[PDB]
């Protein structure tokens, strides 16, 4: 269906970043994290039985988790920290990556928590399980400048990969 | 163990024949030199620095840094990868 | 520890140790290069180095060149030494506007 489609890319995009570390436990996440700056993340598989992903980041206090929900063909934040309407929801787990980073390098959002209730979220450059493809490398890099790839002096075939993975991160 | 790679403008290249063999497309073709007479030398240059990121960083071992990537040459880099396939 | 260079001559890319001597890299350019130390001058900057020195010595960090970024070095081969020469690489064309 258009549900179980979406889910299937989700995770094939997931594939492509290069920081997806997959089937990664708690205290293997601590360490992966300690030494990294603050704002790095990871996304790996969850040990509840009702979450499949979940976000590991380093902040000045350590490293800490926090887990992706799926409901009815949609990925947001865990529900348990904020009240729904203010967790934005997704197809991509990547788009949210992308959306929840892009708002912290827009200086939308600091390293310093809100006052007034609202998700808080710093997340600065991800961490590679592996050095990624050079070409996924410009992909990346291309996303940053523009998002129009069709208006580009490419070939059709390098802008249909372009189109695979459209995000920033 | 060392290969000699050859640009558009002419700029010969000489890395260790392991960090080029990330290339898939030169995998397959290994004279020990290999010509790329539609590849200039600004790009070629750097292709040669993602092999060494590569080799070096294959561990997660070492926090893998990020690969600094101008917005000018990303449009021709990225056709140069395809043709490399790395 | 380790520090990613590039030989350019009018380039060879290369890892070596920050404790690696001087005359250790004079070594290395006779392996391929197949011309002996004794004929051979290096330049970081414009300036020569000592081949008693190591590269740390002579500037180079792990974080000055790193393999992603590697800091380029510069080699200068009759009767007197040559002259080092080294040439540029082609310019990238101008940013499609798009992409501005
Ligand atoms: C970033 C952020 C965090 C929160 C609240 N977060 C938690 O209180 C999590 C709960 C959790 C624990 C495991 C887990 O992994 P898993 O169950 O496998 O998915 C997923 C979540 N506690 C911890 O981090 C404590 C911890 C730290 C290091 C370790 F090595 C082990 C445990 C709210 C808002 C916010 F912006």
């Amino acid at each position: 269906s258009m549900q179980a489609a979406r889910l299937a890319k989700a995770l094939r995009e997931l594939g492509q970043t290069g920081w997806y570390w997959g089937s990664m436990t708690v205290n293997e996440a601590k360490e992966k994290l300690k030494e990294a700056p603050e704002g790095t993340f990871l996304i790996r598989d969850s040990s509840h039985s009702d979450y499949l992903l979940t976000i590991s980041v380093k902040t000045s206090a350590g490293p800490t988790n926090l887990r992706i929900e799926y409901q009815d063909g949609k990925f947001r934040l865990d529900s348990i920290i904020c009240v729904k309407s203010k967790l934005k929801q997704f197809d991509s787990v990547v788009h949210l990556i992308d959306y929840y980073v892009q708002m912290c390098k827009d200086k939308r959002t600091g390293p310093e928590a809100p006052r007034n209730g609202t998700v808080h979220l710093y997340l600065t450059k991800p961490l590679y399980t592996s050095a990624p493809s050079l070409q996924h490398l410009c992909r990346l890099t291309i996303n940053k400048c523009t998002g129009a790839i069709w208006g580009l002096p490419l070939p059709t075939r390098l802008k249909d990969y372009l189109e695979e993975y459209k995000f920033q991160v | 163990m060392y290969v000699k790679l050859i640009s558009s403008d002419g700029h010969e290249f000489i890395v260790k024949r392991e960090h080029a063999l990330t290339s898939g497309t030169i995998k397959a073709m290994l004279t020990n030199e290999v010509n790329f007479r539609e590849i200039p030398s600004h790009v070629l240059s750097k292709v040669c620095m993602y092999f060494t990121y590569k080799v070096r960083y294959t561990n997660s071992s070492t926090e893998i840094p990020e690969f600094p990537i101008a917005p000018e040459i990303a449009l021709e880099l990225l056709m140069a990868a395809n043709f490399l396939d790395c | 520890m380790d520090v990613f260079l590039m030989i350019r001559r009018h380039t060879i890319f290369t890892d070596a140790k920050e404790s690696s001597t001087v005359f250790e890299l004079k070594r290395i350019v006779e392996g391929i290069l197949k011309r002996p130390p004794d004929e051979q001058r290096l330049y970081k900057d414009d300036q020569l180095l000592d081949d008693g020195k190591t590269l740390g010595e002579c500037g180079f960090t792990s974080q000055t060149a790193r393999p992603q970024a590697p800091a380029t070095v510069g080699l200068a081969f009759d009767d007197t030494f040559e002259a080092l020469c080294i040439e540029p690489f082609s310019s990238p064309p101008e940013l499609p506007d798009v992409m501005k």
